[PDB]
């Protein structure tokens, strides 16, 4: 499924991503888009065997388990399968984790590189929120 | 499969060092987050802090810097310290994974500078020996002990029924406990009834006949 | 720093019946909400997670709802297993806070104490010490008060109460209050009184007995 922004924020926002260890909404839709540009079925392939899924990318090395990636931690302890539903439980439940780490949202490089200390709210203002 | 354990002395002295492990069986310790969390005698909940997959620690305001968690990854373990500890820092502490799906079960850590203490054992009996109505009550008062526990039995396990043993409480540094044991008027005197207190820790076991 | 308060502080059910348990936060926490059930000291165990997420293994009789400040656990149809404490914890900021819990108790039908007083032994005397006990066993509801009185003046020095769990073998509560003094205040006195008032009766229980005798 390819969410649209607002559709996604509001989403995001049912499943308390806003202001979730003091990130606001925008930063989870901005970081979203340049992730997967909103599509929950996004799947990345990387060099080490292992593959990214979801709406937020999570990666199968340290995250998830896909039951084919060598040195898995599978720190969310969920099937990386999950992470490709059209329900974005999985997914925001696993991104929680992995932003409750000191390194925060720095874990996704997308984010950082064009979210990162960016007017994130231009992401969400104009929407039904 | 994953299973957790806490493990540590069970007391310390004021100003002193608490410091537990917490042994992770079933999975690695680097295949989630781990906390530590307290739960007071008041039975109320702290949740101390967690340390993550990239080694970064997050600990409660409240402990002020007191506290320090650490791992390690040899052998599957991490652990809890807690320095210049006071009275209030007794309670029961708990490791469990930051996901809340797995917790140890917990160990006490009590926090005081008491030595061990034999108790005195009391026997509880009516005013002037009386006795109105078909029943009569008795009791055992046990009294300047540490640390907990005791065991206290009467006749030696043969009377059971109608017994009711309080949870100690804390008079002066020592423990207070009582119990109360409840027979027909026909079974008390004709039949002697003798409290039995056993302290492990101090190697006692003493009988006071009622 | 976030506060989250939890009610009733207690709740007296019959196993059968459907229960609501309510948590607020001081501040919104949106979904970031987990309720966890205890059984004593026990290990607690979470039940719920993000307010209404169910979690595989845990049965189909606990739920959760709410969003924002106002949170509720819901139990339909408790069984006997199910009694015991439950607090609910945010995880939207740090540091993590719990609630002060809800205590789930059976409910059977009202029961008065039966009251018993001991004087101070001989042989704590002999050791210098005074203790003069007071048993209240076997009532229900919980709630109880007791009043001691020297020569007539209410004490509240030197009094320590302790209360058993609730009792496996018949839902009753009991308690114990011990007045603690030395041989030299204790024999100062003449009357010493343990009062008990309880839903039971209008009037309080009194027991007593005076020094010089009988």
């Amino acid at each position: 499924k390819v969410f649209g922004r607002c559709e996604l924020a509001a989403a995001m926002k049912r499943h308390g991503l806003d202001n979730y260890r003091g990130y606001s909404l925008g930063n989870w839709v901005c970081a979203a888009k340049f992730e997967s540009n909103f599509n929950t079925q996004a799947t990345n392939r990387n060099t080490d065997g292992s593959t990214d899924y979801g709406i937020l990318q999570i990666n199968s090395r340290w995250w998830c388990n896909d039951g084919r990636t060598p040195g898995s931690r599978n720190l969310c302890n969920i099937p990386c399968s999950a992470l490709l539903s059209s329900d974005i439980t999985a997914s925001v439940n696993c991104a929680k984790a992995i932003v409750s780490d000191g390194n925060g949202m720095n874990a996704w490089v997308a984010w950082r590189n064009r979210c990162k200390g960016t007017d994130v709210q231009a992401w969400i203002r104009g929407c039904r929120l | 499969e994953v299973q957790l354990q806490e493990s540590g002395p069970s007391l310390v002295k004021p100003s002193q060092t608490l410091s537990l492990t917490c042994s992770v069986t079933g999975d690695s310790v680097t295949s989630d987050y781990w906390s530590w969390i307290r739960k007071f005698p008041g039975n109320k909940l702290e949740y101390m802090g967690y340390i993550s997959y990239s080694g970064s620690t997050y600990y409660h305001p409240s402990l002020k810097s007191r506290i320090s968690i650490t791992r390690d990854t040899s052998k599957n373990q991490y652990y809890l310290q807690l320095n210049s500890v006071t009275t209030e820092d007794t309670a029961t502490y708990y490791c469990a994974s930051w996901g809340g799906d797995v917790w140890g079960a917990g160990t006490t850590v009590t926090v005081s500078s008491a030595k061990t203490t034999a108790p005195s054992v009391y026997p509880l009996a009516p005013v002037c020996g009386d006795t109105t109505g078909s029943s009569v009550t008795l009791g055992c008062l046990v009294k300047g002990y540490f640390p907990e526990p005791v065991t206290l039995t009467w006749n030696s396990g043969s009377l059971s029924s109608g017994v009711h043993t309080f949870p100690a409480v804390l008079q002066s540094d020592l423990y207070t406990l009582s119990s109360s044991v409840t027979v027909t008027s026909s079974t008390w005197p004709s039949q002697s009834i003798t409290c039995n207190v056993a302290h492990p820790a101090s190697s006692t076991k003493v009988d006071k006949k009622i | 720093d976030i506060v989250l308060t939890q009610s009733p502080a207690t709740l007296s059910v019959t196993p059968g019946d459907s229960v609501s348990l309510s948590c607020r936060a001081s501040q919104s926490i949106s979904n970031n909400l987990h309720w966890y059930q205890q059984k004593s000291h026990e290990s607690p165990r979470l039940l719920i997670k993000y307010a209404s997420q169910s979690i595989s293994g845990i049965p189909s009789r606990f739920s959760g709802s709410g969003s924002g400040t106002d949170f509720t656990l819901s139990i339909n149809s408790v069984e006997t297993e199910d009694f015991g404490m439950y607090f609910c914890q945010q995880s939207n900021s740090w540091p993590y806070t719990f609630g002060g819990g809800t205590k789930l108790e059976i409910k059977r039908a009202d029961a008065a104490p039966t009251v018993s007083i001991f004087p101070p032994s001989s042989e704590q005397l002999t050791s210098g010490g005074a203790s003069v006990v007071c048993f209240l066993n076997n009532f229900y509801p919980k709630d109880i008060n007791v009043k001691w009185k020297i020569d007539g003046s209410e004490r509240q020095n030197g009094v320590l109460n302790s209360w058993t769990d609730q009792d496996s073998k018949d839902s009753t509560y009991s308690m114990s209050s011990t007045l603690t003094l030395t041989k030299d205040e204790y024999e100062r006195h003449n009357s010493y009184t343990c009062e008990a008032t309880h839903k039971t009766s209008t009037s309080p229980i009194v027991k007593s007995f005076n020094r010089n005798e009988c």
